[PDB]
């Protein structure tokens, strides 16, 4: 939840250098992210997730 | 016909056994003839998350590169 | 060594050869690869048919045109193939049908393009029709597209008339047709096209199914959806179009209980 | 023997680098994910990792028991010019969406229902008066039997047909029932119809709904108020809680991300937006 | 090996002395406290102790089961204009000042809180009504999960919630939790902010209140009264006694001397006395 | 998978065994699998008060002079 | 009086200086915006409760007569592993006088204590950029 | 074997982590690699202070951009870093600091441009000022430029203020700054990054000094001086641009006798 005590941190990808092109090509990409977890992860105490509700 | 077994105690003191040493176990009996009215027996175990995530016709080592 | 980078491969099931260049190293479904039904686990009782080479190979269905407004498209395996050669004749010659399978989507780009084609092979992909009046209401004459396959639409539009309706699905790309996020869609066994890299996706796909073997005509098992991940662009032009098309393989199918022949109303 | 209460494999130490190794380069087209080790992208210590997933297990998901439907019933005076009130209820989890979720991360399922009921119960009218503690009859319906007509008819003799005598106000009722399905697993989702339509026939003769495939899969609940009608009237409600046990789950599908209509995958508009905001740049 | 129900070391015997030997004397300063038996100051004979400090070992002295709530719910007639009342209780036991004092001797705390319902009911209102044994649900909702709205919402569903349903009249229900802390002991006492405020910000946006760490530590309880609006109403009392079972207690802090005020060891001025009067010289 | 273990019994007339001879046990069986469910086993132990009444950088030898 | 716990940050943490006990507790009135401090009552050992009991904490007593210093080695103590530094706080020390100073038939005498303190076997986990608390 | 081409590296020294994809094999300085001060040749008697990790780890400093009129640009090491985190705090905290480096020079274009960077790590690089008046009274405010640095010149430009001086220096490109001959500088530890090729140069330099552990507020050691060898031309357009940046990391570095906070004049 977002707890302060218990605080996450930051992520944050900025350019190292820039996108350099040649003439003739699009001039604007796209980057894709994904995430997941590493063979150290695990949670606990179960609970009922916030995100679908059952409205009536 | 009991079905004792070992409990995963967290070496609480004085729960019978922990940090001055000790293990501790609880008894089990299926009462019922049809299994499907047995206790989960909760001693489940844990695949490794490769026929998800690892899925290739070849095998990947990881220092290697991805794509050779 | 030499050259067997994983790049390069050579498919040869059946009589059909498939030999693509910038082959990103194929996806198994889940390590399962396909097989026959062992004794242990088989259900029917008379002698299985199987087609075997006369079935088994690759059959390319048609190729679909891919823009910049492009959506998404949806294939439905069991189905997408009801005609290929013999494996449309002995689909429909019997009760029972248990195919796996080897899907090829082929698609490729110069240097100067750019895009990713998310290829996901979703088991059990029960799309969502456009009715907010009845639910599951869909018609089968459209619920099965065959070889020409369905497309992803951009937001969702209601099926209003309803003197008679269109009965259609209306799937919605970010929700994948069957209402839960794309993002999250990479739980399925798949493969990025990723234009920079990679010309082709692979993957076999072992049949899966609450059942041993069961029908074709009716119950449907993998399906392949096709989205656009990355929007194509090429140069300060208009719109650029390259075409996607895939080619599937029907691997260790056997078919029970032959009859007389099913005619289903696909029009 | 890697059972689900072990202890994730301790992290391991490891120093500076400068090798032609690339474990922090994947490439998404694979469709494999780098398994990399917090070891790989930055010098770790030797920690002896105690943490176990003993808790996330398949089984351990869905250890707490759910609540499938609630069911009014109740008893009337005999005067009544109204028929007596047994509610009647289809076994199938899809009636409330917080179990219908968990189950749907999983395309096919094999687990054995352990049916609970709580049941309640107060006096309708203002007037004034009492009764003398109800029974109640939770009798099960068995796919294709003869669902109940009236409240008191031959139908509920019960002779082959498993029924619990609840009486109100005591240790609430439960029993198990074995993975009753006729396939090798339950499907969560069914693509493809029940019937085919054929040529030669009309367009009616042979339809059917997307989705559907038996028309009573687990089957039916009759509860009735098994006495008498009573001057005071009085209304009950059955929660029933299912609570799946020996469970087993294959191939992980991408949980539900829009509010659910009926029984099929289906979804209304408005309900269509699930997302909240937040600015491409801001933490 | 030497357990809580050993037996004192037995007095040992010792006649006349006049040895450089010089047990009597100490000096504080040290903060060492002499351990000087009663064999030194004094000629002892050779008691055979049998006492044992069996009863005051950490795991007995919290033996008995401490009140930490009282929570009153209520089931009023359908026709009520107000809301049902259902009352909803934050876990944490420093509501008392009982067991909260005897924690307080400690500064952290590792224990297995098995938690008890004495549940009570009366019918509020003159009017002589009737009403069926009622039955109450008493759901656990985890830190972060969604807290009740309305009396019958979907929140109390209960797929995933760890909830009682309590007959009236009835043994008192029971339900044990093992150490559910984010750390390795339950922090009796925090002395530092949960957010540190930075110079490039509001010295609002990263404020924050002192001792407060975990925005939801132990959890919630919720508490309805299932049945359904009865004309006549009946208010009741849901008392949780808990009673630390697996304890571990660490550093002796000094207990409180001046009665309690709010979550924090903050005091109100009056109550700042606490000692009584005595004359110097006057036994 | 029983616990069998010794009361301690204040040597009682007609309690099973004391000033006649005897000892007094009790059986005791975990039934839950979650440990944290387990009776307090009160069969607890007790430290040396050292820590806290004699903590210094050296050792203090009783008979001897404290401020050396 | 009002509302408790609400000691202000930049106020809560003195450091170098340190704070110090008082006679009696003396409320905060200032509401339109308060003075957010400690008022730390020495009897009660600032924590609401008895310093004649305090004696339970590690410690020393300088006792001028005999020794002239006290030394606590204090090992870090806390519910974690390792924790925070700028946020959470571990032991603090508390000085007072136990004895009152006095000197000759003087009006008022005057000595100077001074605390030497040393950081031992420490470590610190996961390196940023700087912190800057507002201290002021 | 496998694709363990000297082309790609994966750089980890500290928390951080560098992957280039164009790598040209890297250079040691001298064969000598970067190591701790042994018992055998130490100085200072007390006992050194590690920040190991602390420190140890890379620091990107600020990028410099790169179009055609560019004349090359030059860091003072031992000084270039002084703020980048603890490795500032500890460098001034110190009398005494032995530090080793790892520079890795990033700046990479498309297939379609041209140049060649010479990277060359000058040990001792003292550059010549620029009064014809008096000799070496270059200001230090102005001989250390840290994260940001210095920038090589066309021709040289006599500084005639005398009430009062600018007292810079005035270094030309063709004379490696230090007048001697830049076609001949190749004898330093070096690396060229060749647009064509190569997107980054690596050169681990282990330290050098006449000295076991010497000051760095006051001597430096290293100096890294970037010089465009082949100036960068991209199509037939008035003037592009690519933006050359580097990261270094401090090694096995160990600093003597800790005082009170040095605070230099750098203003």
């Amino acid at each position: 939840i977002d707890d302060s005590f218990t605080e996450g941190g930051y992520i944050s990808v900025f350019y190292q250098t820039r996108i350099v092109v040649p003439l003739s090509t699009p001039r604007e990409m796209d980057i894709l992210g994904f995430v997941s977890a590493c063979n150290d992860f695990s949670v606990r105490l179960l609970r009922d997730t916030t995100h679908i509700e059952q409205k009536a | 016909g009991a079905q004792v077994s070992s409990q995963k105690v967290g070496a609480h003191e004085n729960s019978n056994r922990a940090y001055g040493g000790s293990t501790i176990n609880y008894t089990t009996i299926n009462y019922y003839r049809d299994s499907a009215s047995n206790a989960a027996s909760k001693q489940d175990f844990s695949q490794d998350p490769s026929k998800f995530t690892e899925p290739i016709k070849d095998v990947l080592i990881k220092t290697a590169p991805m794509l050779n | 060594a030499c050259g067997y980078s994983d790049r390069v491969l050579q498919l040869t099931l059946g009589n059909s050869t498939i030999t693509t260049q910038e082959a990103a190293n194929s996806v198994v479904a889940y390590g399962r690869w396909p097989e026959y039904l062992r004794d242990s686990e088989a259900n029917p009782v008379d002698q299985p048919t199987e087609p075997d080479v006369a079935a088994c190979r690759f059959y390319t269905l048609d190729t679909v045109s891919w823009t910049k407004e492009s959506r998404g498209w949806w294939w439905k395996l069991p189905d997408a193939l009801r005609d290929m050669g013999l494996f449309g004749q002995n689909m429909y010659y019997h009760y029972l049908g248990r195919s796996g399978y080897t899907v090829h989507v082929q698609c490729n780009a110069s240097k100067f393009h750019q895009g990713a084609l998310g290829v996901f092979a979703v088991p059990e992909m029960c799309l969502a029709g456009d009715s907010n009046t009845t639910t599951m209401h869909t018609s089968y004459q459209n619920a099965n597209p065959g070889e020409k396959g369905g497309t992803f639409t951009g937001t969702f539009t209601p099926d209003n008339n309803q003197t008679s309706p269109a009965r259609r699905f209306c799937p919605v790309d970010y929700l994948l047709g069957n209402g839960t996020l794309l993002g999250n869609a990479f739980v399925f066994p798949h493969q990025i096209i990723n234009l920079r890299t990679n010309n082709c996706a692979t993957l076999v796909l072992p049949y899966v199914n609450s059942l041993s073997i069961d029908s074709m005509v009716k119950h449907n098992n993998w399906g392949i959806a096709i989205l656009p991940l990355a929007p194509l662009n090429f140069a300060s032009e208009s719109s650029p179009e390259i075409p996607i098309t895939l080619t599937i393989a029907p691997m260790c199918c056997e078919f029970n209980g032959l009859r007389n022949i099913t005619l289903p109303r696909l029009q | 023997a890697a059972t689900s209460r072990d202890a994730l494999p301790n992290t391991e130490a490891s120093g500076p680098t400068h090798s032609k190794e690339i474990p922090a380069l994947t490439a998404v087209e694979t469709g494999a994910t780098n398994p990399l080790v917090p070891s790989d992208t930055v010098q770790t210590r030797h920690v002896v990792q105690h943490r176990s997933r003993s808790e996330s297990s398949i089984e351990s998901f869905f250890a707490r028991g759910a609540c499938v439907t609630i069911m009014t019933v109740d008893n009337p005076a005999s005067t009544t010019n109204k028929d007596k009130l047994f509610a009647v209820w289809k076994i199938t989890y899809k009636d409330t969406v917080q179990l219908r979720r968990k189950l749907e991360f999983f395309t096919y399922s094999r687990f054995d229902m352990e049916l609970t009921f709580v049941v309640t119960a107060n006096f309708t009218e203002t007037n004034n008066g009492h009764a003398l503690n109800q029974v109640y009859q939770i009798m099960y319906v068995p796919p294709g039997a003869p669902v109940p007509e009236k409240w008191d008819d031959y139908t509920w003799q019960t002779s082959s047909n498993p029924s619990i005598f609840y009486t109100y106000g005591t240790a609430p009722a439960r029993i198990s029932v074995p993975y009753v399905g006729i396939s090798n697993a339950y499907s969560h989702f069914y693509d493809g119809f029940s019937k085919v339509p054929l040529k030669d026939q009309s367009a009616a003769l042979g339809d059917s709904l997307y989705g559907a495939a038996s028309l009573n899969d687990f089957g039916i609940l009759a509860v009735r108020v098994v006495n008498d009608h009573n001057p005071t009237k009085v209304t009950s409600k059955i929660r029933v809680y299912l609570k799946p046990k020996h469970i087993r789950v294959w191939c992980p599908r991408p949980p539900r991300a829009v509010a659910y209509y009926g029984p099929g995958v289906d979804y209304k508009d408005g309900t269509l937006t699930p997302l909240s905001t937040k600015d491409l740049t801001t933490y």
